[PDB]
RNA sequence: GCUUGAGUCUCGUAGAGGGGGGUAGAAUUCCAGGUGUAGCGGUGAAAUGCGUAGAGAUCUGGAGGAAUACCGGUGGCGAAGGCGGCCCCCUGGACGAAGACUGACGCUCAGGUGCGAAAGCGUGGGGAGCAAACAGGAUUAGAUACCCUGGUAGUCCACGCCGUAAACGAUGUCGACUUGGAGGUUGUGCCCUUGAGGCGUGGCUUCCGGAGCUAACGCGUUAAGUCGACCGCCUGGGGAG
RNA sequence: UUUUUUUUUUUUUUUUUUUU
């Protein structure tokens, strides 16, 4: 989760951590999690995506 | 691919987010993938396959 | 099928005979081969054969007329312990006179008509109509 | 569950001519020595009910294969009990 | 004779203590009559996490054909040893004999 | 009472369902090495410890110090002690001698008794805590390092060795877990011997509090010639403390020697 | 006399293990002291603490409480429930097989036997983080409130009377059923294994196919159309649990 | 799968016969 910038003119190379760890980890957790009802929902969504 | 000397040559299947990519991209036989999965597991917990960037 | 000897004989001639086949084949049994015989000789089936003589299989040429089962109006009425033994004038006389039923008694398996005329009652196997 | 010191000795004692090792008086002598061995080491592990239903099932069979043998063959049955007891 | 793949982590700079300390761990395995398929000095290698502060260990791995009667004794004499960072035990699905 | 042997009270057939029913722990004679405890209070003169009735103390178990460490030993019996509810046992040491030791729940077989500097980690007489591993159970604790057993009894007071705390200043116990005393003190292992005699009421009465003494029974109620209350007519009704000294919270200590308590979270 | 229903050996093969064991790892409280000065939480709008007796945070030194974060799944097991890391022991079920040995020792069950989600009884406690009650500040047509900091119980359970309700093919016991053909998976027989599996073929599962049966949705053979061994429930409103 | 911009609004009586 540790990422340089070089010559730092505010390069904005910092962007690739969106792949999971920075950006994806909020699926469960925001204040608060979802608590009840997210488990069969993960595999329910596999059917909305067939297109 | 059940044991050590081959998984140090197969780190190609680690996508940039630091995790093992779904085989759609080459297309491997189930027996061979399900072997390499356990070869990977022993190399994970022993840090001989040093999982993602800072570890 | 062993919970009701010999009941599957009446189900199998309903099943295959609905299900597009001119044929059905099965292991033989102590009442089935006499039933196969009477069904031909009245003509509800086209033939029967029996095959592998020393431990034989039992084979019936079903009568696939219009693609519908001849033995669609059929009922096997006598069941385990709760038997159906009826006197020579209590016998079936169904369909306002057109008939028929298949029975068994003191001379073999036969039709109810041929039973009434020999003057005997018996074991009501099935109402063929 | 016992050693081939006792079980070759069971085959020698309860067989009759050739290949009897799984036959009805050999299988019952088997099963009465096997319980009577498990009764020596079941004393251990103190929570052993994972194991136990085997010991239990195989004694219900010892009682049952005897109920059968009486009906089947009255000589077989009656000559077996004077060597193994087991009528219980 | 379970094929115990055991990785143990000792203090990093004690290069003079450890050659003999492997002799003071193998001494439990020969007692058993159990036997060493592989036994690896992994060296002063760095750490995945900050455990016991000197940011390296002296790593040792072995693959022992040794019985269950030794492994709670091994676990103890790693754990009671104040020079042991962490130690872990994998087992079976054949033996490893090839170095890492 | 959920252990074994639990020994339950009788059916309701008599006035005494409890006391304790344990077979196999009274014996006689009172064996060669013994003594008693003396008369009534007799402090000289106007006695300060109330209600008395002080007959039959009576006999006590004479083994303290217990410093017989590395001479190995074995176990004839276990007994009771009614002064402490304890599981005390007959320990034959293989030099040529018999003792009376504060043993845990079922320490017999006749077992492998032996202790001391480095020599053992087993069931073990009196054992220096600096020499041995971490554990939950400890028991004896020489109350300051050469004095003697802090606990003369195995009644459930788990005093617990912590590992590398403060240079050897171990124990994690009851009313103040930063008691901080050196691992140069001696353990025995361990604190559960007789749970049964103390996990249940013995009686309302039983012999333990009427054949040879009286307990407390009154202080405030009846006759104002004592406590700060209270007129009569069954009314009382006032502000009446435990004078001059206080009660339901305050504390009493400032200074003293040792006085190692360091945090004492209270409640 | 057999068809071998039924088992015990022989021989193999893995997972989120029925019960005891060993126990790997982010945050973050609040402290010993290492600091920057006034501002940190909180909201439809903010509040009661708080701030020249310095709003966190952030290092370094320490004292406590002990989820399973994932090769973790586009999945795996299981009688239900119901566990998520891995291991030592008791080693459930199984169940892929050269066979050996006996020939129905069988299926399926009521009263009972075990198990038993919610909950009370515990008897002594293990006493994080969150959040019913607890306790208020607040939004006040009354909030007896939902916030927001603070808050236990629920987390789980040695051990045991536990009935029990939403654990529905609105549905057991099952063998015969052989137009089938299509996938999702598992183990496996045979191939110059030049191969994405070709020819096969059971199991685990789903897809959803005629003659019939037939309202309307369509269900279309293992499915309600035949044939059946019962341990059953089924006595109409409202009387009731 | 965060869905409180205020809570409440009295009974009637409509009602084109009938077998098909």
């Amino acid at each position: 989760i540790k990422v340089r910038e070089n010559e730092p003119f505010d390069v904005a190379l910092r962007r690739f951590k969106r792949s999971c760890e920075k950006a994806g980890v909020l699926a469960e957790v925001r204040r608060r999690e979802f608590y009840e009802k997210p488990t069969t929902e993960r595999k329910r969504a596999k059917a909305s995506a067939v297109k | 691919e059940i044991d050590y000397k081959d998984i140090a040559t197969l780190k190609n299947y680690i996508t940039e987010s630091g995790k093992i990519v779904p085989s759609r991209i080459t297309g491997t036989r189930a027996k061979y993938q399900r072997q390499l999965a356990r070869a990977i597991k022993r190399a994970r917990y022993l840090s001989l396959l040093p999982y993602t960037d800072r570890h | 099928s062993m919970q009701d000897p010999i009941a599957d004989m009446l189900t199998r001639i309903r099943n295959g005979q609905a299900a597009n086949k001119a044929a059905v084949t099965m292991p033989s049994s102590k009442l089935k081969v006499a039933i196969a015989n009477v069904l031909k000789e009245e003509g509800f089936i086209e033939d029967f054969k029996v095959e592998g003589d020393t431990k034989p299989e039992l084979e019936l040429t079903l009568k696939y007329f219009q693609g519908k089962a001849v033995v669609e109006s059929i009922q096997r009425v006598s069941r385990p312990g709760l038997r159906i033994y009826k006197r020579k004038d209590e016998l079936p006389k169904v369909m306002a006179g057109l008939g028929i039923a298949v029975v068994s008694t003191s001379k073999g398996v036969m039709t109810d008509r041929a039973a009434r005329q020999a003057g005997l009652g018996g074991e009501i196997i099935c109402y063929v109509a | 569950s016992l050693s081939t010191e006792a079980t070759a000795k069971i085959v020698s004692e309860f067989g009759r001519d050739a290949n009897d090792t799984g036959s009805t008086e050999v299988q019952v002598a088997l099963l009465t020595a096997q319980i009577n061995h498990l009764q020596g080491h079941f004393a251990e592990h103190k929570k052993d009910h994972h194991s136990r239903r085997g010991l239990l099932r195989m004694v219900s069979q010892r009682r049952k294969l005897l109920d059968y043998l009486k009906r089947k063959d009255v000589a077989r049955y009656t000559r077996l009990i004077e060597r193994l007891g087991l009528r219980r | 004779m379970r094929h115990y793949e055991i990785v143990f982590m000792v203090h990093p700079d004690q290069s003079e203590q450890v050659p003999g300390m492997i002799e003071r761990y193998t001494a439990a395995i020969t007692g058993a009559e159990g036997k060493i398929h592989r036994l690896e000095d992994w060296g002063r290698r760095q750490l995945a996490y900050p455990i016991n502060k000197l940011h390296k260990a002296h790593y040792v791995l072995m693959n022992v054909e040794a019985p269950q009667e030794v492994i709670d004794e091994l676990e103890t004499t790693f754990r009671f040893n104040d020079a042991v960072i962490r130690s872990m035990v994998m087992r079976t699905k054949h033996a490893v004999t090839e170095a890492s | 009472v959920k252990c074994k042997p639990t020994s339950p009270g009788r059916r309701h057939v008599v006035k005494v369902v409890n006391p304790e029913l344990h077979k196999g722990k009274p014996f006689a004679p009172l064996l060669e090495k013994n003594s008693k405890s003396g008369g009534r209070n007799n402090n000289g003169r106007i006695t300060t410890r109330h209600i008395g009735g002080g007959h039959k103390q009576a006999y006590r178990i004479v083994d303290f110090k217990r410093n017989k460490d590395g001479i190995p030993a074995v176990v004839e019996r276990l007994e009771y002690d009614p002064n402490r509810s304890a599981n005390i046992a007959l320990v034959l040491y293989k030099d040529g001698e018999r003792r009376y030791i504060l043993a845990p729940k079922g320490l017999k077989a006749g077992d492998q008794i032996q202790s001391g500097v480095d020599a053992a980690i087993k069931p073990g007489n009196t054992l220096p805590m600096r020499n041995i591993p971490v554990g939950s159970t400890v028991h004896n604790v020489e109350m300051k390092p050469g004095k003697g057993g802090q606990l003369a009894r195995s009644a459930g007071t788990y005093v617990q060795i912590v590992a590398r705390d403060g240079a050897y200043v171990t124990l994690r116990l009851r009313s103040g877990e930063m008691r901080k005393v050196e691992a140069d003190c001696r353990a025995t292992l361990g604190e559960v011997g007789n749970a049964e005699h103390m996990l249940r009421v013995l009686g309302k009465a039983g012999a333990a509090r009427w054949r040879g003494v009286r307990p407390t029974v009154r202080g405030t109620a009846m006759n104002p010639v004592d406590h700060p209350h209270g007129g009569g007519e069954g009314r009382n009704f006032g502000k009446h403390p435990v004078t001059p000294w206080g009660v339901q919270t305050k504390g009493k200590k400032t200074r003293s020697n040792k006085r190692t308590d360091k945090f004492i979270v209270r409640r």
